[PDB]
């Protein structure tokens, strides 16, 4: 037993289990009423709805509501999603013990202290029915999973069946037209205190407190104020089918049955919660949990958990599998034994699950295994690992225990373990716990063979026989020694292709896909392991690693497919779907579409116009089409999308002819992009492109520096008035220079109010006239002769290319 | 009414109720709500109802209070017009012979940049255009500006309506109070009018005129608005060295620092700058001005260095002021720092002077000798000072404190070679009385190295040799020691020759000589006897001996860089130490994808289905620490749609009480149980929530020994430097590679990076990640790298162990 669920919330005298959803309510003696997501671990609701005991707690979940009754002698149902009273009405005038909820138009039944359950109409002003028998208190009501019966359990020493859609309950003599109920003594002693008698049940244990079902089953069971528990068939009223359960010390309050194991669990008022054989009647054991007394019981009838209320609060807990082997093959899941029998296969993004016949499992799991070939399902059956046991073969697209006795298939023999290996067909078995090797000559082998042992591993599940005592081992065909053994780290699975001779390992990051000894074949590319993923044998590998399946590759592409609505395992890849079961065990199936796929199988083999079409709402993203297409330094994908100003921008680097890159730039509305593409643009070879890009960065000294290296003499003066006024004098100033006089200088220099620096350049020219004024404008001597010379001819020969550099030449590839 | 968000309903009905008091409530009741945020609109045509024309000042006021807050969202009774139910009949309320209404009315509009109520504010100046108080005409100037603002920067706000427009603000200048509102884009003649205002200025209104126009030609010429300008003004004309001495800046500056201690701390510094400006090496930092207060004439009366005593401290004043006043007392007057601290040592250091100087713990006795002693060996001139007062330290004659002293002056000798021949005979008298190791152990070393200078030895070294006290360490020190310097100089009954035997058996061997040693079986486990013993080659003679060692000092020795120093002053030391100095089905698929520096998560949402999922909304959530910037807005998940819907992402925020795992995503649709389901878009990480901080080496030693970090791992692609991946992928897990924990050389260069984090996580986060990458014929493993992790409790430990390793995710769709 594990404990999921465990919330201290003092004396719990109703429980109720939802039957939609995996959620508990509990009515307590405090009048606080609270509704639980008990696996989330999140409150929904919490209501003070009387000041003293409520005692009846039920779930209406035919529209999204749940009802209580209190001992304020009301029904009063209610919302968990807007909380707010949805509406109130009189179930009878004492405390309101349990209450039930019709599934025919919002009719509620409550079972009160007062000797009667009612039933009430709100709907419309009717009261439809009141159901009487009771000489003394219906301490529960409970339904059956069909809406038309319910039973309630009394203290006046009886179980009551009742017809709710009835007036009472239903019955009527065909061999008489007179009331089935007699107040003589006839064949049975009872008096008139019902309209007529469908079932009176015994529930003699001095009353019984409560009664509930198996989900699947007519038989009911009972704890009641003594000491015992006593089971009943409510279907027949029989008392030759009644055995009574021993080992409570105080009066049982409740009594209720196991929906996933062959025990009735029962819980009592002493100090003890007893669990109770159910092919014996009689007390396997005894728990205490010392939360003292229970006062009440449930059993799941949506078979998730179980549930016990007593007097410190509740605890849901657990009897149920985690992590089961499974593998897929075309449509069906065969998957090891877990809560709510077996389902499977169909849905995709819905918690429904619907039924198809598929069970690999049929009897308790020794093992489960596929066959290599995928065409026979092993199951060991009668348990143990002492030397012998069962095992039963089934047929892997629809499975019976045995197809037909009079064919081969379908057989069994023993064999304390047996599990399918490759040659596919073969399999090995342990009947002595050693390993023996398993043939039938011919077909899928189903007949045990003595032969062949070994005195190394010990038997188990596996499919390829897998057996531990220190390692996961992998087991030879017709060899009784070991093939190989594997260690590695686990997330408590083992992954199979779908094909039993391979096998896929989970590492440290992601998956490893593996084929048969232990031999890599790949590695599955994502940062975190994945909880499973599952092979098409090679090549197409699906896989959920959260919420959503996705393909960790096809053909080179890479993909999401599709998101479900709930965390999922793949069961397998077997044929273009992918089929996935959880913890739970739902099923969500997924089509291997043509979406992402089809989109980079075109790109790669470097098809644009295919690609166009292909583009579409499911794929589209932000970067697989619109902006992955910007990654080629010979662009080619790039020239297909360079729709961003950015993508654009970048095409043109790449391609390294910047007159894209401009408009790009200015797309970018910036500046920075202009510069660095004209720098880019000096690298094609080209200074005009450069020019008008640096002009508009303001770059005029970059460019006064470019221009005689250019060898462009007018375009040089441009610049040298638009840096004029900037006071660059690391731009102003050069253009002087690079013309064969200085005269440019000269007067910039004057509005900089640098007469000194202007007199020099000037003088040296022999433009000592122009070096003159500088003088008298300013503070004169000129007379001077510096570290440089100040007087001494200037004169260059300008650019003597009549071709400049603006006008470089290109041809472009 | 502090703050009830559902409370309207009852407010309606207090709001109209024929009790002025419960209308002025309930109006009162909705503002506080409004202004915590909360429900309002429901109310309006009541609120309305009761106050519109009237003259009566309080429920106007309170309805004058209520639009400037929500105006334009409130609509029931109020809607869209330009005489809006705000004003309509609050032109009554502007034009009422109470000054209070009218200015409240005429405040509060004017104050909205409203366009639906452009008009009624406009003539709304009429209000406050007679001025019966300060405030009326104040109340003018900002509703004119407030006026200019809404929409009206021309020809609607800017003359005089009868008096005022956007010209209050000329008036005020003139006019009795002052108070512009003019700060910016305003009338330029009411610029002007207050400048002349600065001279017949009203002070509330000189802080106004002043803001706009700020600059003075005078000194003043009054209050304290002026004066908070002038010394911004004054601290221009003269910037030079700081204000040196601090202006008008001293009144608030005290406060700056209320706790307490801080201030006088701080002050005693700006004194000691003040000073004067030294030379300025290494803590001789006084900056301010050279002469403003000199330092050291020898006329001066009581003198300036009577001030400079107190900053020499033991603690004379209180430890925050105590630190300060030891770097302040070097800071003045050092030749760097040396000088001053050998004087301020002297003080603090231990003695038979004073015994409030002097204590019997040792190690802070000990450090105490050695930062007097390490000003002489970092200056010359404290050699000779140091050695003398040593010899008193010595004269304590507890065994203790004789051997603290012995200890440091040892180190001294060492540096300071046949220069401390003198001590010898002062260091050997305390030596006999003797319960501690260190006594022995520095005794030891001066008498053996000093040998020439004395010839005391058998009868020193003997009385201690048959003394006990503790002697593990002693053995060390007395093995390389004993013998030392000038072969035969010494005899008492035991000359050189007696020290080398003797000197031989404490190191490890047996021999008649001081009446045998105390201990032979030396110190720490790898130090032995064996390299002495095969040393003293020529008998304990400088030569190539235990003298030379002796005589001479390992390595570099100069300066306080802690090469036989310690750095300044002990007791200040440990606070420079301390601080650290740090600094309903649904299909998904996805890709996250960035376009001009956009961060998206691109989702498509899809319905394969023919069913109906109308009623879809898309959410992107609030996990924790993750965040949406924008959600998917489009309602898409229609019958066969396929869309493309963005949702932007950040990655830092504030904890949400909903779930912490991946991303969560929410599609709603059709469905009344699960009208909202939670499916996925791809891989985000709890990783995410940590945050990124970084430590120095310093922060990380601390943290280093705060808190273990034992655990390892070792991480494989740590093959790799501290720079490639592993700085990449401790990014990812907000992690930082900073400051080393390595030792490199020829034999050693693992890369040590020291990491830190503050995780939100209520840890920190750090590690050491070692790349053992050879640098030795015997590597660990070696390429791949072990790194050493903690967290504060180790749970983001872990974080950093396998976040080293990879990590990459793409798609393709």
């Amino acid at each position: 037993m594990l404990t999921k669920f465990e919330t201290k919330s003092a004396r719990v005298k109703g429980l109720s289990f939802h039957p939609k959803r995996p959620w508990i309510l509990t009515s307590l003696h405090n009048g606080v009423i609270q509704l639980w997501d008990y696996r989330m671990c999140t409150l929904i609701d919490k209501f003070d709805e009387h000041d003293g005991p409520v005692r009846g707690i039920d779930f209406h979940k035919q529209q999204p509501l749940f009802v209580s009754g209190g001992d304020d002698y009301k029904i009063k149902v209610w919302n968990y999603k807007l909380r707010r009273c949805l509406f109130t009405l009189l179930g009878h005038l004492d405390y309101i013990r349990t209450t039930f909820f019709h599934h025919e138009y919002p009719w509620i039944l409550s079972a009160s202290d007062d000797q009667t359950i009612r039933v009430w109409n709100w709907q419309s002003r009717t009261c439809v029915c009141v159901l009487t028998g009771h000489n003394h208190y219906v301490m529960c009501a409970q339904f059956h999973p069909s809406e038309d019966l319910v039973v309630s359990a009394s203290l006046d020493q009886t179980v009551r069946v009742w017809d709710i859609s009835g007036l009472r309950k239903k019955n009527l003599s065909p061999g008489a037209v007179e009331s089935d109920v007699r107040g003589i003594t006839g064949v049975d002693l009872f008096g008139t205190t019902d309209a007529v008698v469908k079932h009176v049940l015994e529930g003699h244990d001095r009353g019984v407190n409560w009664a509930a079902f198996h989900p699947t089953m007519p038989l009911i069971v009972s704890g009641a104020d003594d000491r015992q528990v006593k089971i009943w068939r409510m279907n027949e009223s029989k008392a030759w089918e009644v055995d009574t359960c021993r080992g409570h010390y105080n009066n049982v309050s409740c009594a209720v049955f196991h929906p996933r194991q062959e025990l009735i669990l029962s819980n009592s008022e002493d100090k003890s919660i007893r669990v109770w054989d159910m092919s014996k009647r009689t007390g396997v054991q005894t728990f205490r949990r010392d939360h003292d007394r229970f006062w009440v019981l449930a059993a799941h009838p949506n078979l998730n958990l179980f549930a016990a209320g007593h007097d410190g609060g509740m605890i849901v807990f657990k009897l149920e599998r985690e992590r089961p082997a499974y593998a897929v093959h075309g449509n069906m899941l065969h998957y090891v034994k877990d809560r709510f029998l077996r389902q499977l296969d169909f849905n995709s993004s819905k918690d429904v699950a619907v039924m198809q016949l598929r069970s690999g499992s049929k009897f308790p799991v020794f093992n489960m295994s596929y066959n290599p070939a995928e065409n026979a399902v092993l199951l060991c059956t009668r348990a143990s690992n002492l030397e012998n046991s069962t095992y039963d073969l089934y047929t892997i697209p629809k499975d019976a225990d045995s197809q037909n006795p009079d064919a081969p298939e379908g057989k069994r023999s023993s064999g304390l373990t047996a599990v399918w290996v490759a040659r596919n067909r073969f399999a090995v078995l342990d009947r002595m716990h050693s390993l023996l090797i398993k043939n039938l000559k011919n077909e899928i082998t189903k007949k045990i063979q003595v032969p062949n042992c070994d005195e190394i591993f010990y038997a188990g599940t596996g499919n390829l026989l897998l057996r531990d005592a220190d390692s996961i081992t992998l087991f030879d065909v017709q060899q009784k020694r070991t093939l190989a053994s594997v260690k590695i780290s686990k997330v408590k699975y083992v992954i199979w292709s779908a094909d039993m001779s391979h096998v896929a390992l989970l590492a440290k990051h992601a998956i490893v896909i593996c084929n048969r000894k232990l031999d890599a074949l790949c590695n599955i590319h994502e940062n975190i392991r994945v909880k499973s993923g599952a092979w098409d044998e090679s090549g197409v590998f699906i896989y959920t690693t959260s919420n959503h399946i996705k393909y960790a590759v096809t053909t080179g592409d890479h993909g999401i497919i599709r998101t479900l609505d709930l965390p999922i395992y793949v069961t397998r890849v077997k044929g273009n779907n992918v089929y996935c079961l959880d913890r739970e065990c739902r099923p969500r199936v997924l089509t291997i579409d043509p979406t992402e796929f089809k989109f980079k199988l075109a790109l790669i083999n470097r098809k644009y116009d295919e690609v166009l079409h292909m583009v579409r709402n499911a794929k589209l993203v932000g970067q697989s089409i619109i902006a992955y297409l910007q990654k080629k330094g010979y662009p080619e994908v790039a020239l297909h999308f360079v729709k961003d100003e950015k993508t654009r921008f970048s095409l043109a680097l790449e391609c390294g002819n910047i007159e894209i890159a401009l408009e790009a730039a200015k797309a970018l509305d910036d500046k920075n992009c202009w510069e660095k593409l004209g720098e880019v643009a000096l690298l094609q070879g080209n200074h005009q492109i450069v020019e008008m890009c640096y002009q508009r960065t303001k770059n005029f000294d970059k460019l006064s520096f470019l221009y005689l290296i250019t060898g462009n003499l007018e375009k040089l003066r441009k610049m040298m008035k638009i840096a004029e006024i900037r006071k660059d004098m690391s731009g102003h100033y050069q253009n002087a220079l690079y013309l064969g006089d200085v005269s440019e200088r000269v007067r910039i220099l004057k509005n900089c109010g640098q007469k000194s620096l202007a007199y020099l350049s000037a003088a040296t020219h022999g433009l000592d006239e122009e070096a003159e004024s500088l003088k008298e404008t300013f503070d004169p001597e000129k007379e001077t002769i510096p570290d440089i010379d100040p007087n001494a001819k200037l004169l260059q020969p300008p650019a003597p290319i009549m071709p400049l550099d603006t006008n470089w030449p290109l041809l472009t590839v | 009414m502090d703050s009830e968000p559902p409370s309207e309903i009852s407010l309606k009905n207090d709001l109209e109720k024929g009790d002025v008091k419960s209308k002025t409530e309930a109006l009162k009741k909705v503002i506080i709500m409004i202004l915590n945020g909360e429900k309002l609109p429901g109310l309006l045509m009541t609120i309305i109802r009761f106050v519109l024309p009237l003259q009566d000042h309080t429920i106007k006021k309170l309805l004058l209070v209520f639009w400037e807050i929500v105006p334009k969202t409130t609509p029931d009774g109020r809607l869209l017009h330009e005489m809006i139910l705000v004003c309509d009949a609050y032109r009554k309320d502007l034009q009422h012979p109470n000054e209070f209404i009218r200015g409240s009315t005429l405040r509060f509009l004017c104050k909205l940049k409203e366009a639906e109520l452009l008009e009624p504010l406009m003539p709304a100046i009429r209000a406050c255009l007679e001025h019966r108080h300060s405030y009326v005409r104040r109340n003018a100037v900002l509703a004119i500006y407030t006026i200019y603002r809404n929409f009206e920067h021309l020809i609607p706000d800017a003359p005089e309506l009868i008096h005022d427009f956007l010209v209050n603000e000329k008036d005020a200048s003139c006019k009795r109070n002052a108070f512009m509102m003019l700060i910016h884009a305003d009338q330029d003649r009411a610029l002007d009018y207050l400048s002349t205002c600065i001279d017949q200025v009203q002070t509330f209104g000189d802080i106004l005129q002043l803001v706009i126009v700020e600059l003075i030609y005078k000194v003043c010429h009054a209050n304290p608005s002026e004066r908070a300008r002038f010394i911004r003004c004054i601290y221009n004309l003269l910037q030079s060295s700081s204000p040196a001495v601090k202006y008008e800046a001293a009144g608030t500056l005290v406060t700056l620092s209320s706790a307490p201690t801080a201030i006088k701390a701080a002050a005693q510094c700006y004194i000691d700058l003040i000073i004067k400006e030294s030379d300025n090496n290494v803590k001789l930092i006084v900056l301010d001005r050279l002469v403003e207060l000199k330092e050291h004439p020898a006329h001066e009366r009581v003198l300036q260095d009577l001030v400079m005593d107190i900053l020499r401290v033991l603690s004379t004043p209180d430890l925050e002021v105590r630190k300060k006043t030891l770097q302040l007392a070097l800071d003045l007057v050092s030749s760097r720092n040396v000088e001053e601290l050998v004087i301020v040592l002297k003080k603090e250091v231990i003695k038979t002077n004073n015994v409030s100087e002097h204590e019997d713990t040792d190690k802070y006795r000990q450090l105490l000798v050695r930062t007097l002693h390490s000003c002489s060996v970092r200056f010359p001139d404290m050699a000779a000072n140091v050695i003398p007062v040593l010899m008193e330290f010595l004269s304590d004659s507890n065994e203790a404190a004789a051997a603290d002293v012995l200890e440091f002056v040892r180190e001294a000798i060492q540096r300071f070679d046949n220069l401390r021949m003198l001590i010898v005979e002062k260091m050997l008298e305390v030596f006999h009385a003797i319960k501690s190791v260190k006594i022995y152990r520095g005794a030891l070393w001066i008498l053996g190295e000093y040998c020439s200078t004395k010839e005391d030895i058998q009868s020193v070294m003997t009385e201690v040799r048959r003394s006990l006290g503790e002697i593990p360490i002693v053995e060390s020190e007395i093995k390389k020691e004993a013998g030392e310097l000038k072969p035969e100089e010494e005899i008492t009954v035991g000359p050189v020759q007696k020290l080398v035997t003797e000197m031989g058996t404490y190191a490890t061997q047996s021999a008649l000589s001081s009446s045998r040693p105390t201990k032979k079986e030396e110190d720490r486990p790898p130090l032995r006897g064996f390299l002495l013993d095969g040393d003293f080659f020529v008998a304990a003679s400088l030569a190539t001996t235990l003298t030379k060692i002796a005589l001479r000092y390992v390595a570099l020795v100069q300066e306080k860089k802690k090469q036989n120093s310690f750095v300044a002053e002990a007791m200040l030391l440990m606070a420079t130490i301390l601080h650290l100095g740090k600094s309903d089905p649904v299909y998904a698929e996805a890709y996250v994808h960035v376009n001009q520096y956009d961060i998206v998560l691109d989702v498509l949402v899809v319905n394969q289905t023919s069913d109906t999922l109308q009623n879809c909304t898309l959410e992107l959530a609030t996990l924790g620490d993750l965040k949406l910037v924008e959600k998917p807005s489009p309602l898409t998940l229609a019958p066969h749609d396929f869309a493309n819907i963005k949702a932007n992402v950040k990655v830092a925020s504030t904890e949400n009480g909903i779930i912490f795992g991946n991303i969560v995503y929410d599609v709603s649709g059709a469905a009344s149980d699960r009208n909202c389901v939670v499916l996925s878009d791809i891989h985000i990480d709890i990783m995410d929530y940590i945050q990124p901080a970084t430590c120095t080496d310093a922060e990380f030693r601390q943290m280093w020994a705060e808190f273990e970090w034992e655990n390892k791992v070792t991480v494989n692609t740590n093959m790799t430097d501290l720079n490639d991946y592993l700085q990449h992928i401790l990014k990812s897990t907000n992690m930082k590679c900073l400051t080393p924990e390595k030792a490199l050389s020829g034999y050693c260069g693992f890369m040590a990076a020291n990491l830190y984090a503050r995780s939100i996580f209520g840890e920190d986060a750090l590690a050491n990640v070692s790349i053992e990458k050879p640098v030795h014929q015997g590597p660990d493993a070696a390429v791949t790298g072990h790194i050493r992790i903690r967290a504060k409790s180790q749970g983001m430990a872990l974080s950093l162990g396998d976040k080293i390793n990879l990590s990459q995710k793409k798609t393709s769709l």
